[PDB]
């Protein structure tokens, strides 16, 4: 007896979540990961 | 001192009180105007002969929703993210300012949305055609009886809906003064609930710029000496109201909220606003080092005739 | 204080955003204060 409303209203809080998180877990791992794989190889000094 | 102090008014009663809905288009609508008329005699004669009815079905009303940007730019310690999360409160004041103003929708479409076939053909190829998406506002919706261009008239009361006679925007007229003071009447809300009973609102909220709640406080006393406060051994001066039934019994909780417009008093309900979304607030960037946002929203409105507005003003 | 002490253990979080948890949610976190006093309040 799951209400359509009450999916919508759940698909709208989580998809702020959803970009809230990717806001954050962006540049607090990410940005550092990418020149980490970067340096692995030798080739983030140009 | 390692810290930043920072007064952050961030009150945003309604947008915790409208909750919101996600769509998929740019431009909503829904269906609702009304139930047929009472029409009084409806006597016969043994017989029906009709005239296909007079059905007369839902009239389809639309709105469209608008963009945010707050750019940023850099050129404490890490400025970025102190910086993102002021404009991001910035922009939710700048909100909660614009969904209670008194804006009208305005775009190259006002009725024939659809228009797939034209659509704005000299669009494509040059792309520089762009016009400004301007949403409906709070006023605007709720059963207006004008506008000034693009905000709506603040001396002109509404039309009555066919249901049954109600006016749910009407110019307050404060018949205690002179037309000198610019304040509620002692009897000008209880005008709007009679109407709201009338049309079947249920709201039960009103929001107030706090420079109108002196008059509400000041009501609970007066000065033909019908009205006043008692204190029985009392260490208290208690001078507030925050809540108020009409006759008809109809309860209202009263609060207060800062980013209304002075010369404007609103009655929303819950169930009967919500606020639709496109685009969520997303960090990022423009095309192939600035930071940004990007927030797509837009206002609905259940039923015109169900909240209520009213004006505050001396009639001339 | 207690904010920026934290987030400057690291870099990375920020103890006074939102996650996504709505506020009228039930399980929405808030801040409670806990005290153990000795006094005769009495």
């Amino acid at each position: 007896k799951y209400s359509e409303e009450v999916l919508d209203e759940l698909r709208v809080d989580l998809q702020r979540r959803f970009n809230y998180a990717q806001g954050y877990v962006d540049m607090a791992v990410k940005g550092y990961a990418r020149e980490a794989w970067e340096y692995f190889y030798g080739n983030l000094p140009a | 001192a390692n810290w930043i102090s920072v007064l952050s008014p961030q009150d945003t009663p309604f947008v915790s009180m409208t909750g919101k809905e996600s769509i998929n288009q740019t431009i909503f609508s829904w269906q609702t105007d009304a139930l047929a008329s009472v029409d009084g005699n409806n006597a016969h004669v043994e017989g029906s002969r009709a005239e296909d009815g007079e059905m007369k079905p839902t009239v389809i009303k639309s709105n469209v929703t608008q963009i945010l940007r707050k750019v940023v730019r850099v050129s404490r310690g890490r400025e970025l993210m102190y910086q993102l999360e002021k404009k991001g409160k910035e922009i939710k004041r700048d909100l909660e300012k614009i969904l209670l103003s008194g804006q009208a929708r305005t775009d190259v479409l006002a009725d024939q949305y659809l228009t797939n076939s034209a659509a704005d053909p000299a669009v494509a190829g040059l792309n520089d055609t762009h016009a400004a998406r301007k949403t409906g506002a709070f006023q605007f919706l709720c059963a207006h009886g004008g506008l000034a261009g693009g905000v709506v008239d603040k001396t002109k009361n509404g039309p009555a809906d066919p249901d049954t006679g109600a006016v749910t925007v009407k110019v307050a007229q404060n018949a205690s003064n002179p037309t000198t003071n610019i304040g509620f009447d002692e009897a000008d809300i209880f005008d709007m609930t009679l109407q709201l009973y009338t049309a079947g609102s249920e709201a039960d909220i009103i929001m107030i710029n706090p420079a109108h709640a002196k008059i509400f406080a000041g009501l609970q006393e007066n000065t033909q000496g019908s009205r006043k406060r008692i204190f029985e051994n009392t260490k208290q001066f208690i001078y507030e109201v925050n809540s108020i039934t009409d006759p008809l019994g109809q309860s209202y909780k009263i609060i207060v909220n800062r980013w209304m417009p002075t010369d404007a008093v609103y009655f929303f309900r819950s169930a009967d606003w919500t606020q639709m979304v496109l685009r969520a607030p997303k960090r990022t960037e423009l095309a192939k080092e600035k930071w940004m946002i990007e927030m797509e929203v837009g206002l609905r409105h259940r039923n015109p005739y169900a909240s209520g507005v009213l004006f505050t003003a001396a009639g001339k | 204080q207690s904010t920026v002490a934290w987030s400057r253990t690291d870099w990375r979080q920020d103890i006074d955003a939102d996650i996504g948890t709505d506020t009228e949610d039930i399980a929405s976190m808030v801040w409670v204060y806990e005290h153990y006093i000795r006094t005769g309040v009495l």
